[PDB]
RNA sequence: GGACAUACGUUUGCAAACUAAAAUCGGCGUUCGACUUAGGGAGUAAACAUUUUACUGUGAAAAAAUUAGAGUGUUCCAGGCAGGUUUUAGCCCGAAUACAUUAGCAUGGAAUAAUGGAAUAGGACUAAGUCCAUUUUAUUGGUUCUUGGAUUUGGUAAU
RNA sequence: AAACUAUACCGACUCGGGAUCGGCUGGAAUAAAUGUCCAGUCGGCACCGUAUGAGAAAUCAAAGUCUUUGGGUUCUGGGGGAAG
């Protein structure tokens, strides 16, 4: 539906199909009614998994407007899976997160918030991406000529719905971002006083 | 309190390769910290490293190869005219041979040396040979 | 009747019209001296509808302006229509190859058109001697909020 | 000879809660399943004060620098 | 560690990493918001309410669940505890202190310790009025303490 | 240094570099070509990026002195002269340059450092309405209107 | 006042080791003790061993990370006697 979308011009067969999906899984499943009743579009993105094994195998991000992000999170779960049923394609959701320049201010009595600025911004995508679970530990190094690697630690408990994301989000990091991500699992660091 | 961290990291480090230290964490860590991190990695005298992400101003690891002799900082960063240079260059470094003396320009921050390439340098930073 | 006799013995324009006006019974009689000493300054709106009679205004007088400006701290409000503004500023000491503090303190004249308070940064000009001290008139001036010591304040405005 | 990056469990077990890298407390939370009401109320590890069942009105926790003993026989699962 | 040239250590209390809120807890911002104010209302320290919100209703962080700090939801709705619990406390114990001292009109360290206390209280003043956060007419002597106390 | 990538600017005028359409011209509606409008880089100048510190760079910092180029004052101090009559009623060549910190001016700037912007609220951008002020319209009125400022409202923005 | 550690305060680092005083967290035996022990660990006197680190040395875990001479700040000295 144009319905569920922003600029409500055109989509793009990707969107559309996100638009009629979405639409579909209100009128389909009760419990996704609520929540989607108010899940709105900014803009979908699709990319290419290229792997060396002449495989193509595909994934799309979708841009939920800022004002259904609570919402998002909340079902985040549920609607993820029944998007990838329904669209047999791997599906992520981020924020539609607007950046400000860093010398390019204008507005004499405007400060620009640390909430829309490069480093915070493209940061969000990674918690974003794993959605469902957020990370444990984020790291970087320094590769001796000078790349920037992000090893980060991912939760075990989450192996499941991570692994096979996995490929997807680092590809789509080092398109928007720019950044190497490689991922790491270690069992959750429970650090309470076991006390039998 | 603390104070300059640039120095506080910085001889936490030369004490490492001075005991012979295999590796460092440095606690206090910031952007400047990082850059002279990398400017020291850069030409060769630390090894790789990783910076933990402490929630709060993050911590860092370097490794240690074992040719750092000294590296430290320089009390107020001075203001330094190019033309003030020889003073610190034969002040600081041991020789006509290891110049790397860290300073903070407009253009960033740049080696000893680099600062004449660009033709402009400005504040001491600090040192290491 | 206030602004007029207000004490003083008189206080007319640079213009002598008033009184002949009354010959031009039909358009704009009220008039004042208008003038803009230009310099990338605006002429203060309060400056032209005032009834104020300062001679020694950049704006209601032949009072020129020239060469030097300046911005600094106001300090006193006192004085008739003169303030005090402190500047603040490092100086360099050879040996040490450091700085210390220091500040010079300039006599000001304000024009009635600007309303002054303590502790507002201000900006004067170049304006000939208009007394022992004075040697600068303001010409735009900014509020400013300093919570309590206008003396502890120090800034390289 | 030992990585600071890849640190063992136990080591970081011992260590000072400031000590750790990523530093992380030790308090936990717990569901508390009252000795008759059965209400099940959620307690902090470290409950500076004296908990009642909001329920009837029972004595479930007895503050203590630190630790908070429970009363008597009482439920808890450690919510983590 | 403040007015101690020998005594320091370190008291406890390291914010874990995870920066959403605990699992287990389903509670719109609003839900505690009413909580907050309501145990506000009542006449509580935001320095206690979170106490509270920890010891009572398992909510570890009231920031990282509302995404707003206590004080701030406080103010926003009218139940703001007019002077901070900061300047508030000292200036209570700083009293304490003087009438103790009355009966006691001997007792030398007790004397000192106020000197300390007052000297406290200075320092948050010179603090709370620089961030326009209390008026600057504001001045603690034994009428500005007294002036609470009715 | 460009460009592009949610990414250091916007307007102007110039120049412009290529492309998408429409026109005209030729051959046989189209294959193609030359020539027009639109389009930004790039290419300059003015207006903007909170305010300084600090650094670059040039304008200014008298001469003599110090450094220093040319130059066999018999070497030299040092002067600034001198070199070739074999074009000799004339020829050749010189009197250079640097340093000058501290404060002022022009100006390039991204680091550190300080300072500042939207938190009572209000701000921002935008549209309309209303009120005050106002340039050119010959001039004076009255309307309107351009241009500043004041508010109210509604819209937009992850306020 | 030999008001003495004759050794300014704040801060970061770097050797080993047990024993302490105060608090905390796990555990074991008895027992079910405001006790005992084992193991951690913050914070506090102090000691033991040792330094291809410091010193004139006595000695110093800081009197160390200062010719490889620069974390922040306060006070003090400049041959002796006459003299505090
Ligand atoms: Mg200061
Ligand atoms: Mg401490
Ligand atoms: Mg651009
Ligand atoms: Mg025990
Ligand atoms: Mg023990
Ligand atoms: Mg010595
Ligand atoms: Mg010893
Ligand atoms: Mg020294
Ligand atoms: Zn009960």
């Amino acid at each position: 539906a144009l319905a569920k979308f922003h600029k409500k011009q055109s989509l793009t067969k990707i969107e559309e199909q996100v638009g009629s999906a979405l639409v579909e899984l209100q009128n389909t499943h009760p419990d996704l009614k609520t929540s989607l009743e108010s899940i709105i579009l900014t803009q979908v993105k699709e990319f290419q998994i290229n792997k060396t094994n002449k495989k193509a195998k595909s994934a799309v991000l979708i841009y939920v407007h800022f004002q259904s992000y609570r919402v998002l999170l909340s079902a985040a779960r549920k609607l993820i899976i029944e998007l990838e049923k329904k669209l047999k394609q791997i599906v992520f959701f981020t924020a539609q997160r607007k950046i400000e320049s860093k010398w390019v201010k204008e507005h004499k009595s405007q400060q620009r918030p640390r909430s829309r600025c490069l480093t915070y911004v493209y940061d969000a995508l990674l918690d974003d991406l794993l959605l469902p679970s957020t990370l444990i530990g984020k790291r970087i190094r320094a590769r001796l000529d000078g790349t920037s690697f992000y090893r980060i630690q991912l939760d075990q408990n989450d192996r499941d719905f991570l692994e096979e994301k996995l490929d997807a989000i680092t590809h789509i990091y080092k398109t928007v971002t720019t950044r190497e991500v490689t991922f790491e699992f270690k069992e959750d660091k429970t650090f309470h006083t076991f006390k039998k | 309190v603390k104070v300059n961290i640039l120095a506080e990291c910085l001889k936490d480090l030369v004490n490492a390769e001075k005991m012979g230290k295999k590796q460092v964490l440095l606690r206090p860590v910031s952007k400047v910290v990082l850059k002279f991190l990398r400017i020291m990695q850069k030409n060769g005298y630390i090894g790789e490293f990783e910076v933990i992400d402490d929630h709060r101003s993050k911590k860092v690891v370097v490794e240690l190869i074992g040719r750092i002799n000294k590296c430290g900082v320089i009390s107020p960063r001075y203001d330094v005219p190019l033309a003030d240079f020889e003073k610190w260059t034969n002040n600081i470094l041991p020789s006509r041979q290891f110049g790397n003396v860290v300073l903070t320009t407009t253009y960033g921050i740049l080696t000893h040396e680099e600062c004449r390439k660009r033709h402009t340098g400005g504040k001491i930073l600090g040192f290491f040979y | 009747m206030d602004t007029q006799i207000q004490r003083a013995y008189q206080k007319q324009d640079g213009v002598f019209l008033n009184s002949k006006k009354l010959l031009a019974k039909k358009t704009s009689a009220g008039v004042r001296y208008y003038k803009n000493i230009g310099l990338g300054f605006k002429t203060p709106k309060e400056a032209i509808e005032g009834t104020y009679v300062d001679k020694k205004c950049p704006f209601t007088s032949n009072l020129s302006i020239r060469g030097k400006i300046i911005k600094g701290l106001v300090i006193s409000t006192k004085m008739n229509r003169t303030v005090i503004i402190r500047r603040d500023y490092l100086h360099y000491v050879r040996k040490y190859n450091r700085y210390e503090k220091r500040h010079r303190n300039i006599p000001v004249h304000i024009s009635p058109c600007f309303s002054v308070k303590e502790g507002d940064i201000l900006v004067a000009g170049q304006c000939r001697p208009i007394s022992k001290t004075v040697r600068f008139n303001a010409l735009q001036v900014v509020p400013n909020e300093i919570i309590g010591s206008v003396r502890k304040q120090f800034l390289l405005f | 000879e030992r990585d600071l990056l890849n640190p063992i469990y136990e080591e970081e077990k011992q260590k000072n809660k400031f000590k750790r890298l990523i530093q992380a407390p030790n308090s936990y939370f717990m569901d508390v399943k009252c000795a008759q009401c059965q209400n099940i109320q959620m307690i902090f590890s470290n409950a500076q004060s004296t908990i009642i069942c909001e329920k009837c009105s029972a004595i479930l926790c007895k503050p203590t620098g630190g630790k908070v003993q429970i009363q008597a026989g009482c439920a808890f699962k450690i919510k983590n | 560690m403040q007015m101690k040239g020998k005594g320091k250590g370190i008291s406890g209390s390291a914010l874990p990493f995870k920066r959403r809120s605990p699992k287990w807890l389903h509670m719109t911002p609003s839900t505690v918001v009413d909580l907050s104010v309501k145990l506000a209302k009542k006449g509580l320290t935001p320095s206690q309410i979170g106490v509270i919100l920890r010891d009572q209703h398992g909510i570890p962080q009231v920031r990282f669940l509302t995404g707003q700090k206590i004080l701030r939801i406080l103010k926003k709705n009218g139940c703001a505890p007019q002077l901070p619990e900061d300047l508030y406390f000292l200036i209570k114990k700083a009293l304490s202190i003087r009438k103790h001292l009355e009966k006691n009109r001997k007792d030398k360290d007790s004397k000192y310790r106020l000197i300390l206390v007052e000297s406290r209280i200075h320092r948050l003043s010179r603090y709370y009025k620089l961030n326009q956060k209390l008026p600057p007419k504001w001045k603690y002597n034994a009428q500005t303490a007294s002036a609470l106390v009715q």
